[PDB]
DNA sequence: TTTTTTTTTTTTTTTTTTTTTT
DNA sequence: AAAAAAAAAAAAAAAAAAAAAA
């Protein structure tokens, strides 16, 4: 892509990379690693002015060593460079950047060589965490090659300062909100709490970028970020967290702002959300004109296949067998393993590389079951399913989803009663039955200790009476 | 539905005597977290002695209480009290006394009257009841639990974690109480204690048979002589003192033995009657009882296999359940299609794996109306893959039991990897900490969520 | 010192019976790691059936064999071969053959005949014994040890690894085999089993006792009646059909009473008389044992007492001990280990930590495996961190490493570790012993396996 | 120290730094990164060439978020800037840099300004274990702020390429072996398996210095490697791994080349070993002369003070309380706590501070103590100490160690069948059964396994001696049990 | 001052498995 | 094959005792 108009400051957004995801896996073990560095190298031949990273760029909070050593080689390879950058910082970094005595943005060291300047927030993964609070950003930015911002140090009291720059005639405010808890975040946000100091200088002609790391909509009650919360002046959210990728541009009518969610590079979940296609996306910051965007799509994602079933909606297949519903539940895995090699086989031959056929990667597939038993048929037993690790593991060699192929999920006469059916049987050759079912029962639901020794004691001494008054059935 | 809110330990165990140590809890999530013999099992000892009243296992002689061998005082006095809502909304206290009450010799140990008051929202103290007989009755009537799920399933020892996979009366005596069928199964010991006293009387009765045998031998002989004697005297009158004798020794020593053994005769057949129809009885009244327990159980094994399914990461065992039919009472496991007994064809961390599922599923079918649970080091002998399954599967448990009014999980562990994957950090800020102090008693935190690692 | 050097397993438990996993144990250390139901304790089971010959707790139904309800076969045999040497340097062979038949729904379980073979240098293979029974005496003396320390000291069970802290005879009867002192006990058994069977007799004794009494009450009346009847039949001599009655009577029904009934009583006295002499031997034959199990036990109490005080982390306890003193009635033996929270002396069982528990039962393995274990250098621990915090699991991993070095200046040791967790193998410092790890896994059929790795290969 | 000649390449040592130990410790947890970044400081300061790190940079094999940051900080500060660095790469860089695509030292790379480049080899802490064998140092030298050199792939055949520099007129070749089992590699040294690549060009001019982190000395048999299989031509050895600081060219007469064993900058564990004074060395290699050392001493590192006794060497020490022993280790600690304190002032105020008064860092304190009984008793009890943490709990406040202040050590059939119950059989004094009889009756049983020897033994009396009483017809006419038991006991004497 | 009750601890019944005798 | 004691290990049950109800 051709270089940008003097007056154009271009820039690549990506979030949610999640470097060591899997790291242990011997297939997809260096998927999110591998893809970043294609996020990474997608800049340095693009000519972007600077790139910016909505958080979540570790998996977790303290990262191995072949994450960090694999995060610092593709800053090192794509970040350092002779071609001088032509953002010009406007305010004083060292609002911004107050952790430590590295106050100023990385090229305007003079001991580094920078090109492409990456600026990125914390996220809900690689977050502060230790006695020192130290993030995972936080041990990039001391090498030099990134530079953390928008931290919050105390997170009842929030106050957002942008960063200012301007490449010739065209200004950009960029404030980042690192990712705090949502419950704190609301409630802090409530009282006027999150606080945004806009410039004050020559305001009108700058361009508001907003990078956040909060859940868009919270399936409870109040743990999310409402995107009713942000100030007004704001020209654009990069909303990271959230890991759908949305190409397109959802414009807030009442605020007018444009909220992007750029999505994941890696999935970290086989779920619907992460079904769909991966972008990276390019902004062009322009004086004057609407802030033209470009989704790039990535080629290193994982070819990934999802259906959802529920084993009640299909037919001919009754509960009390095994062994023909785990003869179907295959049939309808190995039918979207050759989808999905079909699409890594067309999307391989269709760059240029049409004219060999190659080891395909092996695609993610996931099959989400729901065994449960219909309505009607009112019985315990729902439909009998193999263990789904051994069931999926008869996959091995054709599927890259080792263990997890198929996930089975559910779709959403106290005693004396039946005591007192069973007295008709219980047939006794001198108690009364009546007597001694009434016998325990008041033993029982009266509490009186002393009643079922007092019956049997009576109900004996009643019979000697009666057998000791009958001469004759003393000589038999 | 109900809910604790609040525990003040005094005195017991590790704790001081004279202190008032204090964990609130909350929602949905308490972590605790301590080194060995901080105070971590005392915590939940002292919730359920005071929900239900029982100390735990193997304190005879009052080692519940704070030793006074270690202070040196005679007259100690330990107070467990607790802050709680019950299953309809009302808010009420608990308080339980205790006394050590140490002699020169001996110690003697009593239980002082306790309290149970219903605060009402303008702080109207008015109290319920003052006793501890009506204190173990009234608490668990108003959590909404019977008093076995509070002590088996909610509040479960460390040390008695594993009695789902224990011997087959221990299983039934514990199903007993949970399916609140203990009253028949007491009726059914109080008709045993009628057999066992009856068979010794029976036993008895046999001797006297004998001895009663002999006499009545010695009556119709004499009886006999007298007639053969008193026929001669007549062929000779038509032609004594040896009837004379005989009858003076029937009138003195052959009286009345006709009838008195009669009625001890028809005495033994009312024994051999009363003996069958215990036993008869009882194997009707039982076989009743063990009908119920297996009609009851169905719902369990249900949601006991849902989440053994998604939760057990391994590829050996399908399923689990628990089946009844002394009292073939266990569980069993199911390895592609046939069944076997669990028990002692397992594991460490199966077993550990089963017990958790166990009273989990137990802990959403009859504790619906409490959604408490407090799980005692849920993570000892589990691989890293079964550790990484029971968070996740905890975290589901939270997120399905939330809609709900509440669902209370206590954690207490000190393995660090449990905790990344159950997200403690997005369900609390907080975290308590027990420590000794220099003092040697026990003390009870407040520490910021992050600062934990 | 004896040493253990290579273990094969062929159908018992998770393994094949169709197939043979073997394990090396190196020396001084040996680590088996893997995931849940691998087959890591069911190695120590084997070793422990191989050097003793007894079967893990809980397996009546045959369940120590790889079950035919799955497999689909009748007859089913396993095997267990164990190469260790002997104490006094000689290389010997054990095996251990088992089958259990499934006919109809019942199955029988029976032990074949094993073999002990002892190899000399030049291969000269000569069984030695032959007969399980025979096996089971002999291997442990060729071990060295009593067979009682290779069972609860050695290859203990994970399920009864906390042993020390049981009830008191439960804990006698442990600690009576390991101090060679049960003889004595199955002899007190004896004289007590002798006991109720002469009560008994004392009751049946008795019964009649009361009948020869109510005879001795009868008879001399009739001869007072008929020395009555004789001197008026006399006089009126001098001035008999009740006699001839009263003398066939006596006769007929009470002629031979006079010294029945007294040896009778005789007899009864007799038992009585036994009942005390069987008491007061016995009653002293119990306290010459227990004057030994606390002699015997006193340089047992001199390395639990520098173990814990290096091992444990904490304030609280100042140190622990085992006292076997006499004794309240229906306690039997006061055999029970105590702690000392600062110079005051209470009972540990009852009133400690499910952590504190662990660390004395492993710490007294340690001690009873250094006095009474010190002809064959081998200590099996299976998951020796179970409820222990930070501090704790790093002061074992620190004291184990003690005992390797001090241990090992001396003759063979070796010691098995079985665990699955990161902070005791970074704290034990593991790859300074060895270079490889076995990796119990079940393949793709649910068999067991065992892996030769490399050492740097656990993450 | 000022510019060095253009002919002198100057060096700074320093080894087993252990950044992270007792990391967290809330009095004593800063102590290991302070004092790596006073090692850097007196290092750009003193205007020294390159530093050789020889070993042991971090105490943990993944390092914390901590030390990784404070070693970023302080390589960062003190190693870039704008002065060029004077040495001349001789040698192709992808030869020792053999791992990755960062094949060049880092000071000659285009996109950075390095002006002090700090070498460094593994470690045997800070070692290479992972999936793709990774180790911390491999990740700073993908920073470009170290070159990590001297890594070993496969450990049975070794290959060391040294790195030539050239400053002036003065050549060095910087040999480096990383940190791999000694009774591994002492096999590979062995049989010829150990390799060094001299330079071709010019024998007789490089000053051969190697960096090695193995065990000096072995007070096992099998413990360590020599000195005898290092090849003669080196002219000096940097000994890593060893703690203790000897200030001093141990200089090996057969093999011509001198040891060097600067210690470390941390005390890991309180001994001995770690109580001598510890250095950071600085060479200064000159074509001409021979090499001139100076030692500059640490002014970071806690005071500490060590001390060793036994408990029986000293009187008036009864083993059986514990109290009047405590009582003196309680005085003996108090003691050397004064010492400590005393030494910390004057060091403190001997450097410029000589009006002002500050609360003095807390010292380390350790004392050893033998709690072996004496040699003249030998009763299994020896004497009887307290806790050792709540003994060290007691000093809370004036020392840094606050749970380890004290340390205790020791400075090392069935009795004879009825041996022991022959006393009670003696004793037993039964009035039926004799004694000599039941004691052979039961010594059978146990000795000869004969399972019914005693069962008949017992059964013999109640026949026996039944008849044999019932052979005396004035035994059945006495109702008295005292009568009936001296008469028993006559028919027995 | 005396009686029920629950908990531990120890002691027993069953049932296989060897071992004997063949 | 066939049987008839011994040994031993689990599972269930019976004393002892201190607390609690009377
Ligand atoms: N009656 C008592 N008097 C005094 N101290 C006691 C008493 N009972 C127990 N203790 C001590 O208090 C501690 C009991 O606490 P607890 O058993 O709850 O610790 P924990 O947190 O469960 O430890 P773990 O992590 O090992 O489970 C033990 O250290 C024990 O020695
Ligand atoms: N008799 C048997 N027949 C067939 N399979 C069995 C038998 N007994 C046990 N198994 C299976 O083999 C596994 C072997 O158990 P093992 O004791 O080896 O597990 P483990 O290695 O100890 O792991 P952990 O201690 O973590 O559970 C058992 O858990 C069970 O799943
Ligand atoms: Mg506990
Ligand atoms: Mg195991
Ligand atoms: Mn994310
Ligand atoms: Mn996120
Ligand atoms: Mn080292
Ligand atoms: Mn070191």
């Amino acid at each position: 892509m051709d270089y940008p108009d003097p007056d154009t400051i271009r820039i690549l957004i990506t979030t949610d990379n999640h470097v060591g995801y899997n790291e242990n896996d011997p297939i997809t073990g260096d998927d999110s690693w591998k893809t970043f560095h294609e996020v990474m190298m997608l800049a340095k031949n693009n000519n972007v002015d600077m790139v910016v990273q909505s958080g979540d760029l570790f998996h977790v909070n303290k990262p191995s060593k072949k994450s960090l050593y694999q995060v610092l080689k593709t800053l090192r390879l794509c970040c350092m460079g002779d071609k001088p950058c032509e953002l010009e910082l406007l305010s004083d970094p060292s609002q911004v950047f107050h952790y430590d005595e590295f106050t100023n943005v990385n090229y305007e060291d003079p001991n580094f060589n920078i090109s492409i300047p990456v600026f990125g927030i914390s996220g809900n993964h690689d977050d502060a965490s230790g006695d020192s609070l130290l993030c995972p950003m936080d041990i990039l930015h001391a090498t030099g090659l990134i530079n953390h911002f928008g931290k919050v140090i105390e997170s009842d009291k929030i106050k957002v300062v942008p960063l200012l720059f301007q490449k010739g005639s065209t200004k950009l405010a960029l404030y980042g909100l690192a990712a705090v808890r949502d419950e704190r975040l609301f409630r802090t946000f409530k009282d006027g709490g999150v606080t945004f100091e806009v410039p004050t200088m020559r305001e009108g002609e700058w361009f508001n970028l907003m990078c956040v790391h909060q859940n868009h909509t919270g399936h409870t009650n109040t743990a999310f970020l409402p995107e009713q919360f942000l100030p007004d002046f704001l020209d654009m959210v990069i909303w990271g967290h959230e890991h759908e990728c949305i190409p397109n541009l959802v414009h807030n009518p009442i605020k007018n702002f444009d909220v992007l969610q750029p999505g994941s590079s890696v999935a970290t979940s086989l779920c619907e959300a992460e079904a769909q296609p991966k972008y990276v996306f390019i902004l062009d910051i322009k004086y004057g004109e609407a802030p033209k965007m470009t989704p790039i799509p990535l080629e290193t994602i994982r070819t990934f296949k999802m259906k959802s079933i529920s084993l009640q909606d299909v037919p001919h297949l009754r509960p009390h067998d095994k062994d023909a519903t785990s003869k179907y539940l295959i049939e309808q895995v190995e039918e979207m393993i050759r989808d999905a090699n079909e699409e890594t086989k067309q999307k391989l031959a269709d760059d240029g590389e049409g004219d060999m056929v190659a080891e395909l990667p092996k695609p993610l597939i996931r099959l989400r079951v729901d065994y449960s038993a219909p309505s009607n048929t009112q019985s315990p037993i729902d439909y009998q399913v193999e263990n789904p690790r051994r069931f999926s593991n008869r996959f091995v060699g054709r599927v890259a989803n080792g263990n997890n192929v198929v996930q089975f999920y559910k779709k959403r006469l106290e005693v004396q009663t039946l005591v007192n059916d069973l007295l008709n049987k219980m047939q006794l050759s001198l108690l009364p039955e009546v007597g001694l079912n009434e016998a325990v029962k008041k033993f029982v639901d009266k509490d009186e200790k002393t009643a079922l020794k007092e019956f049997i004691s009576h109900e004996i001494s009643n019979e000697v009476g009666i057998l000791s008054t009958n001469e004759e059935f003393l000589r038999t | 539905m109900s809910a604790i809110y609040k525990l003040s330990i005094q005195g017991i165990r590790s704790f001081d005597s004279n202190d008032r140590e204090t964990i609130e809890f909350g929602k949905p999530l308490t972590l605790i977290v301590g080194m060995n013999g901080s105070g971590k099992t005392t915590i939940i000892e002292c919730l359920k002695y005071a929900t239900t009243g029982d100390l735990p296992p193997n304190s005879k002689g009052g080692v519940f209480i704070h030793d006074p061998k270690i202070t040196g005082e005679k007259d100690i006095r330990a107070q467990v009290k607790l802050a709680f809502t019950s299953a309809n909304g009302l808010n009420m206290i608990v308080t339980r006394n205790i006394q050590l009450l140490m002699k020169k010799t001996t110690t003697t140990f009593k239980t002082l009257e306790g309290q149970l008051v219903a605060i009402n929202n303008s702080g109207d103290r008015s109290t319920l009841s003052t006793r501890s007989l009506e204190l173990d009755a009234q608490v668990p009537l108003y959590l909404g639990v019977p008093k076995a799920i509070l002590e088996y399933v909610i509040f479960c020892h460390q040390e008695d974690s594993l009695w789902p996979l224990s011997e087959p009366s221990n299983l039934k005596k514990k199903f007993d109480e949970i399916f609140q069928a203990m009253k028949f199964t007491k009726a059914l010991d109080n008709l045993k204690s009628i057999k066992k006293d009856m068979s010794v009387d029976i036993k008895l009765l046999k001797q006297s048979v004998e001895h009663l045998k002999l006499d009545k031998d010695r009556s119709k002989a004499m009886k006999l002589n007298i007639h053969q004697l008193q026929t001669k005297i007549d062929q000779y009158n038509e032609e004594q003192n040896q009837i004379d004798s005989l009858t003076h020794q029937l009138r003195t020593d052959y009286k009345d033995i006709e009838k008195n053994y009669h009625k001890e005769w028809v005495e033994l057949q009312t024994r051999s009657f009363v003996t069958d129809d215990i036993d008869v009885y009882s194997k009707a009244l039982d076989s009743a009882i063990m009908k119920y327990h297996g009609l009851k159980m169905q719902d369990i094994n249900r949601i006991i296999d849902e989440l053994w399914k998604r939760t057990y990461s391994g590829t050996d065992i399908d399923t689990i359940k628990i089946r009844s039919d002394s009292y073939n009472y266990r569980v069993v496991m199911y390895k592609q299609d046939v069944e076997l007994d669990m028990r002692g064809r397992c594991s460490a961390g199966q077993k550990v794996l089963a017990s958790i599922i166990i009273r989990l599923a137990l802990s959403e079918t009859f504790g619906a109306n409490c959604g408490v649970i407090a799980l005692d080091q849920p993570t000892t002998n589990l691989d890293e893959e079964n550790i990484e399954s029971l968070a996740k599967s905890l975290h589901n448990i939270i997120n399905m039991r939330r809609h709900q009014k509440n669902f209370q999980l206590i954690v207490i562990t000190h393995d660090e990897k449990f905790l990344g994957h159950m997200n403690a950090a997005a369900f609390t800020d907080h975290f308590f900490k027990v420590k000794r102090d220099d003092r040697q008693k026990s003390q009870i935190e407040w520490v910021d969520i992050n600062r934990v690692t």
